[PDB]
């Protein structure tokens, strides 16, 4: 008989706010009769109690004609931020196997636990009387208004607490909460299962929780938050893309947010293309829809992921797939995937190979630490030694968590290397660029200790392209081994980070210049200061 | 016995994220707070709390024992600057000029100190569950909490009294107080230092990490010494003496660039002539003289740069202004194979100097990405207090001159 009675939470308006107060909107004489029949039961089961007239608050109720709707969307504005419940929802693949699961929803969830009294004022609302002839009846909730801004926040601090004990007590039973619905594990006998299960139903109706009977339980495969989990696997529900229209920017969500969420079981799907188009209103290019023909062939055979075994080493294997993009697995046995996914290419006037694998890997380990609390061992398509030079002559500090090679190319490689002192026997390229920003007028050009020299006039350019054109020419004119002299620190800040690709269609000229070369030594001195060989008076 | 505390005007209280914590650390997390709760230090919280400070996991100078940390950051921003009225601790100069100095340890004395029980809302911080399997859990401070800005203002009144002896029997010795660290200087002999060290132990117990500040003040600027001369090496000498001038009025490059004449070869021998070689003389004494009007401004920010320099070795400077270095230093060194365990034991180091010397913490200019950064800075930190940073994307060209 004792109900174990739930203690209700301290609720305040925001500070400088008063209550709700707004219009009852007239309503028609059915939807009247309606309504106060449902209030009758309600207030019979102690869910809502007729107020007075005290009461200066308002907020508006409608009918939906056997359904009542009551928005509190003022009182929301003015009710307290409440604290953030679990913002992300929990990955199957993080998921311990077990020999059985129960999901356990909670009806009437809201209307189960009290409200904080001083609170209970601002619930108020006015059904409307016929004719306008009568005053109208004033109610206010005395639970969890559903609607309500605390309501759901409220509800999973309430459930929280009684679940503890029976949690402490059953170490056997691992309880997972999320929102209204509880989801039980164990791997007990299906027949101790079973039973378990009845004892947390009691303790729940011991506090006033109503909960599914055993013959009521949903049973596996569970439906929930867009996945499909099975006993031994888990997917994605079915995919669904909208063929209509031919020509639609309704793909901007369609197509590639659901590419998106097939990308963490279904490997290789690409959306860069077809996001690209975005750049309330299209067409494809023909790179886009070769992706398509892809990502149906991968979507042509249906894939399942396993569940997680602590016991077993965690795996992460990353691919680059071409423009900025690169796919990764999460598996613990091969060919059994746990979970798959993309990382695509921060936006970036230059790039390297080897910093996008960085960031795929920072991305996939922060993933992972959320998903299984753990780094996962890294198999990576970059040889040890390319990862040495690199790390090692960075100007950067960079780091990469326990990892090994796979030779799957395309492998990952440093393209060119700076020498770090000056060249013996090669000739010495001098080289300066200038333009007039009022004509867009300049020159680019070098002068060498051979008497080599060259000047090439240029328009629509700048001080900055001149300087970079410079470069350019002293390594199209010269030999596989060169020194090269600039006073542009704007071009030394380029070649220093090392991009092995640029958004200037100008550096990756230089870069494919400098992979072709076999030494290059890139000087930087102070301009107008004298230095013999800058020839500034040539332009 | 509370002593009353309120943010600044028109500052909500902190809401700060809780970043994904690995399992190990939540596992210790757990333990910890199920002690304190016990303890009563800390108390669960409801929903009607929506402030929250991030809190991860350490350990400390190779202890086997996990520490909690909490980032406060946000909360000491927002905590008034007045709660460290009446200023705090003065910040005493003799500390930095003494030849030894130790760092303790004086959190665990806070905790014996109650918390307004209106601020406790804004202590709040949450221990996160793996997978978002179950909703975190919520504590929040019903003492003085470590890392706070508050926690050693309270407790400067107790610590004068709980100190005072130690003081009036030891008068040489100094005795400075940041965050939970307490600093106490001496010209003695280590051994001596360490033996008279457990002496302000014992008085500790009773009422309830050895540096030398030897390091020898901002490093010159040092031009070579050569008997021959490439066209390399007198380019890169001009490039190093017109970005002293910055520094440095007097710097003259004419007569040094005037050997650098017509297009030569860089691997050239060029010999030195006299008048070339007088200006780098001039040149020379003008770096052995100090930095023309530099100052320290408690008001403004301290800033830190970084440069990596490669095989272990890491260049830092302190300035409130460009080009008027309040100090630089060189860090050599760790773990070889981590540039990112290097950068935090070297952003650890500039920063416990930095409160030896001014008594306030720097905000750093990492050479590193902030997402590389971000992921694994936690891994490897010590400290219990965090100075503020920023990420250069950009390759410095003064890494050079600063080796
Ligand atoms: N609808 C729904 C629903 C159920 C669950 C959920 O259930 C579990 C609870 C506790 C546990 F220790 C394991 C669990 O599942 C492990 C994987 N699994 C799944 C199905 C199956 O038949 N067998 C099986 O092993 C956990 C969770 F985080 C979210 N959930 C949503
Ligand atoms: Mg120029």
């Amino acid at each position: 008989v004792p109900i174990s009675p739930i203690e209700t939470v301290p609720v305040k308006l925001k500070p400088g706010m008063d209550g709700p107060k707004v219009k009852q909107w007239p309503l028609t004489e059915e939807k009247i009769k309606a309504l106060v029949e449902i209030c009758t039961e309600m207030e019979k089961e102690g869910k809502i109690s007729k107020i007075g007239p005290e009461n200066p608050y308002n907020t508006p109720v409608f009918a939906i004609k056997w359904r009542k709707l009551v928005d509190f969307r003022e009182l929301n504005k003015r009710t307290q931020d409440f604290w953030e419940v679990q913002l992300g929802i929990p990955h199957p693949a993080g998921l311990k196997k077990k020999k059985s699961a129960t999901v356990l929803d909670v009806g009437d969830a809201y209307f189960s636990v009290p409200l904080d009294e001083d609170f209970r004022k601002y619930t108020a609302f006015t059904i409307p009387s016929i004719n306008n002839e009568t005053p109208g009846i004033r109610y206010q909730y005395n639970v969890l208004p559903q609607g309500w801004k605390g309501s759901p926040a409220i509800f999973q601090s309430s459930m929280t607490k009684i679940l503890e004990p029976f949690a402490a007590q059953n170490p056997d039973i691992v309880i997972c909460q999320y929102m209204d619905d509880l989801y039980v594990g164990s791997d007990l006998e299906i027949g101790q299962h079973r039973t378990k299960i009845e004892e947390l139903r009691q303790h729940l109706l011991r506090w006033g929780l109503t909960t599914p009977d055993k013959k009521h339980q949903k049973e596996p495969p569970f439906l929930w938050m867009g996945y499909e989990l099975h006993p031994d696997k888990w997917t994605v529900q079915p995919i669904v893309l909208p063929e209509k229209d031919s020509w639609t920017v309704n793909d901007i969500q369609k197509l590639v947010g659901k590419l998106n969420w097939a990308s963490q079981i279904y490997p290789g799907i690409k959306v860069r293309q077809l996001s690209k188009l975005l750049r309330l209103t299209i067409p494809l290019t023909e790179e886009a829809e070769l992706e398509l023909a892809e990502n149906r062939e991968i979507l042509k055979e249906p894939v399942h992921g396993v569940y997680y075994d602590p016991s077993k080493d965690l795996i992460a294997e990353i691919q680059k797939q071409g423009q900025g993009q690169w796919t990764y697995q999460i598996y613990q046995e091969p060919f059994k995937n746990l979970k798959t996914g993309k990382y695509a290419r921060m936006r970036g006037a230059h790039t390297n190979d080897v910093k996008q694998l960085t960031e795929a890997v920072q991305k996939i380990t922060t993933e992972s630490i959320v998903i299984w609390g753990k780094t996962p061992k890294f198999k990576l398509p970059i040889q040890k030694e390319t990862w040495e030079t690199w790390w090692t002559e960075y100007w950067q500090a960079t780091w990469i968590p326990e990892w090994e090679f796979v030779n799957t190319p395309p492998l990952v490689k440093l393209w060119y290397q700076l020498e770090k002192e000056p060249i013996v026997g090669a000739e010495t390229f001098y080289v300066d660029g200038a333009a007039n920003r009022e004509t867009k007028l300049g020159k680019a050009g070098y002068v060498t200790n051979k008497g080599r020299q060259k000047v090439v006039p240029l328009t629509n350019t700048t001080n900055q392209k001149t300087e970079l054109q410079a470069i350019y020419l002293a390594l199209q004119d010269s030999g596989l081994e060169v020194n090269i002299v600039t006073d542009s620190q704007y071009a030394l800040g380029i070649i220093q980070a090392q991009p092995d690709k640029s958004e200037s269609e100008l550096v990756n000229q230089i870069i494919e210049q400098l992979i072709k070369k076999e030494k290059v030594y890139l000087a930087w001195v102070p301009a107008h200061k004298g230095i013999g060989g800058n020839e500034q008076v040539d332009k | 016995e509370t002593v009353p505390v309120k943010l600044k005007p028109g500052m909500d209280g902190p809401k700060v994220k809780q970043w994904p914590l690995t399992e190990e650390k939540i596992k210790a997390l757990v333990e910890i707070c199920t002690e304190m709760e016990k303890e009563g230090k800390i108390s669960k919280i409801g929903p009607e709390n929506p402030y929250n400070t991030p809190v991860f996991a350490i350990k400390k100078k190779d202890s086997t024992k996990w520490r909690k940390l909490v980032d406060f950051r946000e909360l000491n921003k927002r905590t008034q600057d007045f709660w460290e009225v009446q200023l705090g601790i003065p910040h005493p100069a003799g500390l930095k000029k003494k030849k030894s100095v130790t760092v303790l340890d004086v959190g665990d004395a806070y905790f014996s100190v109650p918390l307004d029980e209106d601020f406790r809302k804004y202590t709040a911080f949450t221990i996160p569950s793996i997978n978002n399997e179950t909703p975190g859990i919520r504590y929040q401070y019903n003492v003085l909490p470590q890392g706070w800005k508050g926690s050693p203002a309270i407790f400067q009144s107790s610590m004068t009294k709980i100190l005072e002896p130690f003081k009036k029997q030891n008068p040489d010795i100094v005795i400075y107080q940041y965050m939970d660290d307490l600093y106490v200087g001496s010209d003695l002999e280590i051994g001596q230092h360490r033996t008279k060290i457990e002496e302000l132990r014992q008085h500790l117990l009773r009422w309830g990490y050895e540096l030398h500040p030897d390091k020898w003040t901002v490093q010159p600027i040092v031009l070579p010494e050569k008997d021959s001369w490439t066209v390399n090496d007198i380019q890169k000498l001009v490039g190093k003496l017109n970005w002293a001038s910055q520094i440095y009025p007097g710097i003259k490059v004419r007569q040094l660039s005037k050997l650098l004449r017509g297009t030569k070869a860089l691997t050239e021998v060029i010999p030195l002539t006299e008048e070339a070689e007088l200006e780098l003389a001039e040149n020379r004494e003008i770096l052995k003289e100090p930095v023309h009007g530099v100052y320290y401004d408690p008001s403004k920010d301290l800033i830190a740069e970084i440069q990596k320099q490669g095989q272990g070795q890491w260049t830092y400077q302190i300035y409130q202004e460009p080009f008027k270095n309040l100090k630089t230093g060189k860090y050599a060194r760790g773990a070889h194979t981590n540039d990112v365990k290097q950068l935090t034991e070297a952003v650890q180091k500039i920063t416990t100097e930095s409160i030896v010397i001014w008594g306030k913490t720097p905000k750093f200019k990492l050479p590193i990405q902030k997402e590389t950064w971000e992921t694994w800075w936690t891994e490897y930190w010590q400290a219990t207090w965090i100075p503020e940073w920023e990420f250069v994307n950009t390759p410095p060209l003064v890494k050079l001159w600063y080796q």
